[PDB]
């Protein structure tokens, strides 16, 4: 069952590099949040000043930091919202 | 004249897998960089053309290390040392400031500095109590980054409430 | 006609209007400023730095 | 009769283009391009470097 | 008409009032201050620490 569900999570929610609503319309509420918070991510990267900050220092260490704390803090929120 | 493409790809089109990103160092690579590498992070940014060897890579990154430390004296932890909100510095209208980590930045913003004592009343108080090495400096650095979110995030509520 | 909002507007241009300032506010020749201008046109890089330093310092020293 | 499409088609020439523009369109003297040329550019590639650095740490710090 | 309050009113200016002085109550002409602040004042902050140092060490010494 794990397998499965990790498996199934990875190729179809997250291994995509493109977001759609269409893909959010198939998950529950925890993946309509997660697909929700993809893309976000996806949003923030082509925000002007990641753009530009990506393409002056690469450094994806930096950002991947920003949207990891960011995500982490959501997630958070959005199971306290939850329960 | 439209054409809807339907193509976007975000690692192809925003984040391209550089050279020295998805490049995991050889054991020779990785005590090349451990030896000769003063700050590590530094090799994490590629700016213009990517070097050709890693040789030069730790150059230019000794380099960038090298010119970071000396200008931190007049960097943007000495500017913002006095005085982030007080003279109402916007962060939002700056550069990405890569190589700023807090350091010259101890906050006495003049004004809000009532009376002063310079001696501690204490043997106790006096400095940031902390155990750990290398403290007032982490702190430094938190309190930057701290100052800097806030400065901003209170720019941003701004705009917000005057586009509302 | 309005010197404070022209130079809000478009600070990026504060040494132009500084120049203006000097030529017509104050005495000082355009030839002389012309002169000073062409010879420091050596940036030299560290100059940059040190002189990024030495304001910050005198900016902190003002009272 | 086009500026734009001629420096595309011949982008090794961006200086000779350059150099065009301000001796017609801006007023400077081409004499005095002429001996800044001549003099000017001694230093070379081990500041190439710091110089392509420099290039990118303008566009970095631009705004 | 009374040279201390003015210098005590306003601290910043004691350079200019210094500047008077010496044109005025001393005897130096006005072209060699000017040519004298126009000229070497250039070494800047890396030895304003040594300066700093050498006015305290100027005090301790005078006696």
């Amino acid at each position: 069952l794990w397998r499965l569900a990790d498996k199934v999570a990875d190729e179809a929610m997250l291994r995509p590099h493109k977001v759609s609503l269409q893909d959010s319309h198939a998950f529950g509420a925890l993946g309509k949040m997660v697909m929700q918070f993809k893309s976000f991510t996806i949003k923030s990267l082509n925000s002007k000043f990641l753009r530009t900050f990506y393409d002056g220092y690469k450094n994806n260490r930096a950002i991947d930091a920003a949207l990891s704390i960011i995500t982490s803090m959501g997630l958070a929120g959005g199971f306290y919202a939850m329960a | 004249a439209g054409r809807l493409d339907n193509g976007f790809d975000v690692f192809k089109d925003t984040i391209t897998p550089t050279r020295w990103n998805s490049h995991i160092w050889t054991p020779e690579e990785l005590e090349k960089i451990r030896t000769e590498v003063k700050n590590p992070a530094y090799i994490n940014v590629v700016t213009g053309g990517s070097p050709e060897n890693l040789d030069d890579l730790i150059k230019l990154a000794n380099e960038n290390f090298e010119n970071d430390s000396r200008a931190a004296e007049a960097g943007l932890g000495a500017k913002l040392s006095a005085g982030i909100i007080g003279a109402g510095v916007d962060p939002l209208s700056y550069v990405p400031m890569v190589g700023v980590t807090g350091k010259g930045f101890k906050l006495i913003n003049k004004a809000l500095v009532v009376g002063a004592e310079s001696a501690a009343l204490n043997v106790a108080s006096e400095g940031l109590r902390t155990s750990v090495a290398g403290g007032d400096a982490d702190y430094a650095g938190a309190a930057l980054g701290g100052f800097v979110f806030g400065a901003g995030m209170s720019a941003i509520s701004d705009a917000v409430a005057a586009g509302l | 006609a309005d010197p404070q909002l022209i130079a809000a507007l478009y600070p990026d241009q504060a040494e132009l209007f500084l120049t203006m300032d000097m030529m017509d506010k104050q005495g000082i020749d355009p030839q002389v400023i012309l002169d000073a201008d062409r010879l420091t046109v050596k940036r030299s890089k560290e100059q940059r730095f040190e002189d990024d330093k030495a304001f910050e310092s005198a900016l902190n020293a003002s009272k």
